[PDB]
């Protein structure tokens, strides 16, 4: 990895940085409120009685948690089919209201409710939207409507020429007579009550059978949503990194018990920048805290591919216990600035040459390290009346390296950037005087290394020889 | 009558919690030394603006103020909404009502047509209440506990907590109180910037306006 | 920019290789200041020690030597100084590499070798010398003959003594004489605040939450979200590490000064 | 869309030339620092003496 | 190239060492006189 | 970068607090000046005739 | 054969395997290639600028 990020087959003595690590979380956990408000659909599918076809009865449904996965997997329904809505994803969809139609209708009947769909009852009783409607579910009631219901308590309405608009009811019990020319040229007669009763016999066939039938119908993006359906949950953990979704709140970290105290109101604390530090979950009310998974850079130190092929690994800033040859090793030793694995550790101490930090450092004698020394040591037998004079001298010469300037280089402005192109220089037009400004200066530093040069060395007016 | 509000009107903005943190704020605030509208309706209630959310004050330590009837024409045309005390539970009933000139109340009713909603819940005392209405939801917040600081006037400094929250969705421009048969501020809030200092509890200590004073 | 996302690397790996740089500017300017301080206080061969007794004419240098009876060795004044200043989103704050015992083993060893020897410990071996023999050569040095100190030593110890006694007491009750290096800390903390802040801002995406955007819509528009979230904060990223390359070369040159003035002041006369 | 395409190219080199001159305008600063105490050193140790 | 170039010194290094001869001869000669 | 419009005012709010550091580092260097030049020539306690 | 460039050609020196069919040094710069009619190598470099 080193001669990855080095990008060449040698390598000197030193320490190289090459990637970092991170902790993977393990499982997720997800909270929501302990209660569940609960909706009443007892009363709706499993009511008593139900009006009849040209009067049916519409409901209002609102503020509730209600399940239909409960009701999708139930078998005492005849049919149960949904227009452009997945009835499987319901449990996860949040919706404005919704309106609740129950009756009951023949056997035959059944396929009359569907948008843009012709029929007596489809479009005399009860119309559809041309739209999407929520859905109709439909079942078999023969037991207690086909054996005890009442033989004419179910009406529908042979009132032709009427096409109602959708949503729409005519309760009104006007008698069919136009009384005017277009009735046999007479008034009065041809008169047939807009109501019929239904012919129904106990097990007279499948056609004939009453059924019940509802029509839930949804609105969505019309009000803020007001029903939703329940969402799950699962226990906690402490003490793992953890990918946590408290009741809309998602994060990762670790979750450890606090000391603070909330005022009864709040949901979730923080310090700064956006930063959530403790929350309590729903169902406990006890407070918690959030600690970011640990991580950070690893570190290559080296004595050099010539010398050796031996190296030792050093994870900055990690109290190593989680450090899953080199992933346990040789003895681990921990230090003031991380780990490091692969160096054994010696009680001397000696000149340093590879600097780690916290005053340790490595050598390579194996790879050692050790605690940095400050130099020798000795004590002056400092006195009062004593002194010490040289008796004899040496004359030493030493070296001095100064760098006085730098290549001189220049940068094309528009070839860099359009590559002798037409339509990149006119549009490179539309951005103002970047190019001017961008070659300036270039052309300002090579005079100014110019006269730097210039002036460091030329201090002479004439030649000696 | 007009009467100098000294400090009063600092609520919790959200639901976070801060210890020992200045925090800067920009929303519907009360102006620091603002004039109220003292109101005198002793042996007197008439109708006044919304106007984008209303404090409002009370004295007496008594079942006298009992409710709060909202709506943009009060009358059966459209919905109105209705907050009244029991003594023992207080109700809400956004449910459509008729006109009525001089309501009684205390421990009127026309109609109820296309009712829709309803909720149920649980020196002198002073019960400050501030009235809210952002993207459709309804919002009180309120304070029960006073302070004598000073005799006869609301002088001090006190945070309100939050209580409710409602999803109505509904246009609010007309509010009248209602009374009983036989002394309360009211005052408008503009959208201020505001500096809050939190305690090592999680508890508003001071306020300082940022639109008030060159020193602020 | 990505916290642990997996479409957000895919298309952060397409504007090149940034990184290198951006990483390799903090390390030559982390390697530039420990070479800083490294030469700053590293000017001694050896490490001296102060002699069990001490009598120095009369001079009374206790508040300034090292206390045998503290926690971390360090005198007087030192403690002061330290008690009298005070001041993570994948961002780490290494540690020095030198501490601060190899520091004050460093500033005794130096005023013990001042003390005992005085200029001759800066140009080879350390050599012995009484106190009163040196202040007589560095009188002689200004102009005024070594006969004036001779005479006059009482009154020239008795005033030091009183200076020392009214610096020590001004270094504790007079504050607000550190601007300097609470000026930078507060610098450095504060950039590094507003760095952190900068997350929260929107840069007029949808939200600055990645996955809420991620998990609420599809990618031909997700794609130009993150793009713009992903810029804003790659400018961002470009604007701190250039303040931080521009307050690196002032600390360098300041420091440069110090060493300067440190090497021809202390270790001689001026 | 050859103007969108070449819009992305042209913003994304401008970006990378402005970081190469600013690193290489603080570097010139550095070496002309280092420079002048040369020139002083010279200065004072050769032609005289320290 | 591709766009980019490099530009010429203008002292060459004769011209240094020169420069340098003339001053070591002028140091061992004159001393600091010819400053 | 707009003259007077309030669109302006609305969009830029969301793009942070750049101009705080901007304002910051021009006063600063403007401060460092006027104390640069201070320590450059007020060098003397006293006035001399 | 669909590549197009804008330089001076010449004469190959080096060797292609006989399964290439051009050849780079850094950053996509093709700097040989055999061409598909008399299978010859071929080197291109841009002319003159200054
Ligand atoms: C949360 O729901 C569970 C389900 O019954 C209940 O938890 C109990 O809460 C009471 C305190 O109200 C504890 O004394 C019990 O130990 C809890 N567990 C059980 C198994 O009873 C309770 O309904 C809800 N808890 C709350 C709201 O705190
Ligand atoms: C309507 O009544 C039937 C009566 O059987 C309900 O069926 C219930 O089904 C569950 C699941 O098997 C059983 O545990 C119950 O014992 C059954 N009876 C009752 C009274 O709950 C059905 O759930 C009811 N549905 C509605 C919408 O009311
Ligand atoms: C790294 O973490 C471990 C805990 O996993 C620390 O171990 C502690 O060791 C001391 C002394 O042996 C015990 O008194 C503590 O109880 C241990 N901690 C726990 C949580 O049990 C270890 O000290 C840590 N290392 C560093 C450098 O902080
Ligand atoms: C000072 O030291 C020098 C060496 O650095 C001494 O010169 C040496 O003297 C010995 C004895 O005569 C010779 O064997 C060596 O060859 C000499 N060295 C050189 C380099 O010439 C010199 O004698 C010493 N001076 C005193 C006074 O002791
Ligand atoms: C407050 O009244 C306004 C009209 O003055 C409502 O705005 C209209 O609302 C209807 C909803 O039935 C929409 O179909 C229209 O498109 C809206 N028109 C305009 C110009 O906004 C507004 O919805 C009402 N607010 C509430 C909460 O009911
Ligand atoms: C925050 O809450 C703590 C805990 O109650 C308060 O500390 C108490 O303070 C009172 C007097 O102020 C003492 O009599 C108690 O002994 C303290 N208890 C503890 C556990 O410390 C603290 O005062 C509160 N801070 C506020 C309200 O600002
Ligand atoms: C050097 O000065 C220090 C100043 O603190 C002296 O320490 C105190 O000196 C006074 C009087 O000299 C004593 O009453 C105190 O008890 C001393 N305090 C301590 C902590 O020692 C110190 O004595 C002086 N040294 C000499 C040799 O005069
Ligand atoms: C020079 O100045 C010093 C200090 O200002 C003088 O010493 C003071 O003399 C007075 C009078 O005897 C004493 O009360 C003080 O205690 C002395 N101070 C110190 C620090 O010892 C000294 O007398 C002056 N000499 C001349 C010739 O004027
Ligand atoms: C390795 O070190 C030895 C010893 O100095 C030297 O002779 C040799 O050339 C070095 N090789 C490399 C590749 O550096
Ligand atoms: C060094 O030796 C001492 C003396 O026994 C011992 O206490 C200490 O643990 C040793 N250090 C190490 C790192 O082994
Ligand atoms: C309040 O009204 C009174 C009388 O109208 C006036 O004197 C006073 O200045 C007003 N105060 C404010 C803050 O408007
Ligand atoms: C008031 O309370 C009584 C008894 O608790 C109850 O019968 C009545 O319906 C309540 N009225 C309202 C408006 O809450
Ligand atoms: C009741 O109010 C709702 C509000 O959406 C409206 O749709 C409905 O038609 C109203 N019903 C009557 C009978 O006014």
């Amino acid at each position: 990895e080193t001669k990855c990020t080095l990008k060449s087959f040698t390598v000197e003595k030193g320490i190289y940085q090459t990637s970092n690590f991170r902790v993977q979380p393990t499982e997720s956990i997800v909270r929501f409120p302990n209660i569940t408000n609960l909706c009443p659909f007892g009363e709706v599918f499993n009511a008593t009685r139900f009006a009849s076809v040209y009067a049916w009865n519409r409901k209002r449904i609102s503020n509730c948690v209600a399940d239909y996965s409960v009701l999708y997997n139930s078998a005492s329904f005849s049919t149960f089919k949904c227009y452009g809505v997945s009835p499987t994803k319901l449990n996860d969809l949040c919706f404005t209201n919704v309106y609740a139609d129950s009756f009951v209708i023949r056997g035959d009947e059944v396929r009359q409710i569907a948008p843009g769909q012709t029929g007596k009852i489809a479009d005399y009783n009860y119309k559809l939207p041309d739209d999407f409607t929520g859905c109709v579910i439909a079942w078999n009631s023969n037991n207690l409507d086909s054996k005890v219901g009442g033989n004419y308590n179910y009406l529908y309405r042979l009132f032709r020429k009427s096409n109602l608009k959708p949503f729409e009811r005519d309760i009104s019990t006007e008698i069919y007579q136009a009384g005017s020319t277009p009735c046999n040229g007479v008034e009065g007669f041809n008169c047939y009550f807009p109501l019929q009763s239904y012919g129904f016999q106990p097990t007279n066939g499948v056609g004939y059978q009453p059924y019940r039938v509802v029509v839930l119908s949804f609105e969505l993006l019309h009000a803020p949503a007001t029903v939703c359906g329940p969402k799950k949950s699962t226990n906690l953990v402490k003490n793992k990194c953890v990918n946590f979704n408290f009741n809309g709140l998602t994060g990762t970290g670790v979750l450890t018990e606090s000391n603070k105290k909330f005022l009864p109101f709040q949901q979730f604390g923080r310090d700064i920048a956006d930063t959530t530090d403790a929350v309590r979950d729903p169902q406990t009310l006890e407070i918690l805290d959030i600690t970011p998974c640990s991580f950070g850079g690893v570190s290559v130190i080296t004595p050099g591919t010539n010398t050796s092929n031996q190296v030792a690994v050093l994870y900055q800033g990690v109290n190593c216990t989680e450090v899953p040859v080199y992933s346990t090793g040789s003895n681990v030793f921990q230090t003031r600035a991380g780990c490091l694995i692969g160096a054994e550790h010696v009680n001397n101490s000696y000149e340093c040459d590879i600097p780690i930090g916290a005053g340790i450092c490595a050598s390579y004698q194996s790879i050692i390290a050790y605690t940095m020394s400050l130099g020798a040591e000795n004590s002056v037998a400092y006195s009062n009346n004593s002194i010490a004079i040289p008796t004899n001298f040496t004359i030493s010469v030493t070296t001095e390296i100064l760098p006085v300037s730098m290549t001189k280089t220049s940068v094309d402005c528009t070839m860099y950037i359009c590559g002798d192109s037409t339509e990149c220089s006119n549009l490179l037009l539309q951005y103002g005087s970047f190019c001017t400004q961008l070659n300036r200066a270039l052309t300002g530093i090579a005079v100014e290394q110019d006269k730097n040069t210039q002036e460091v060395f030329a201090q002479v007016k004439q030649i000696y020889k | 009558a007009y009467t100098n509000s000294f400090t009063r009107g600092v609520y919790y903005p959200d639901k976070v919690f801060r210890s020992s943190v200045l925090h800067s704020t920009q929303d519907l605030f009360l102006p620091f030394f603002s004039n109220v509208t003292w109101f005198h309706a002793i042996h007197d209630n008439p109708v006044l603006p919304f106007n984008d959310g209303v404090y409002f004050a009370s004295t007496e330590k008594s079942n006298i103020i009992r409710g709060w009837i909202f709506g943009t024409t009060l009358d059966s045309k459209t919905q109105s909404l209705l907050i009244v005390n029991n003594a023992t539970n207080v109700v809400i009933k956004v449910c459509e009502f008729q006109f009525c000139n001089d309501p009684f109340l205390g421990v009127v009713y026309s109609s109820a047509n296309n009712c829709t909603f309803e909720y149920v819940s649980q020196f002198k005392n002073l019960r400050e209440f501030v009235f809210k209405n952002i993207d459709g939801y309804f919002k009180i917040y309120s304070k029960h506990t006073p302070i004598n600081l000073v005799r006869d006037l609301p002088q001090g400094f006190s945070a309100l907590e939050p209580l409710v929250d409602l999803p109505i969705g509904i246009n609010i421009t007309r509010f009248q109180t209602l009374l009983a048969l036989h002394a309360y501020y009211v005052g408008y809030l503009q959208p201020r910037t505001f500096l809050l200092k939190y305690n090592e509890n999680g508890t508003i200590t001071d306020a300082v306006d940022c639109a008030l004073d060159p020193l602020s | 920019i990505c916290g642990d996302s997996t479409e957000c690397s895919n298309l952060l790996l397409q504007y090149g290789s940034f990184c290198t740089q951006l990483n390799r500017a903090l390390t030559g300017i982390a390697v530039e200041q420990d070479k800083n301080t490294q030469e700053v206080f590293a000017q001694v061969k050896q490490i001296y020690k102060t002699p069990p007794i001490k009598d120095f004419g009369g001079f009374n240098f206790s508040q300034i030597l090292p206390d045998p009876s503290k926690p971390s060795k360090r005198s007087f004044i030192e403690d002061l100084l330290f008690n009298k200043v005070t001041l993570f989103n994948g961002l780490t704050v290494l540690p020095p590499l030198l501490t601060d015992e190899m520091i004050a083993q460093y500033t005794s060893a130096l005023l013990a070798g001042t003390i005992t020897s005085g200029w001759t410990f800066g140009a080879g071996a350390a050599l012995q010398i009484p106190f009163a023999m040196q202040m007589a050569y560095r009188f002689n040095g200004i102009g005024v003959t070594q006969n004036v100190l001779y005479e006059n030593q009482k009154l020239i110890a008795n005033q030091f003594n009183s200076a020392i006694g009214k610096i020590q007491d001004s270094l504790s009750s007079t504050a607000s004489a550190l601007g300097k290096l609470q000026d930078v800390v507060n610098q450095n903390a504060q950039a590094l605040n507003t760095l952190v802040k900068q997350l929260s801002s929107n840069f007029g995406a949808i939200s600055s939450v990645l996955n809420d955007i991620l998990s609420r819509l599809d990618p031909p528009e997700a794609e130009v979200q993150i793009d713009r979230l992903i810029t804003g904060r790659l400018q961002s990223l470009q604007t701190y590490v250039t303040q931080q390359l521009i307050r690196a070369a002032e600390i360098r040159a300041s420091a440069n000064l110090a060493a300067t003035k440190m090497s021809e002041c202390v270790l001689g006369q001026s």
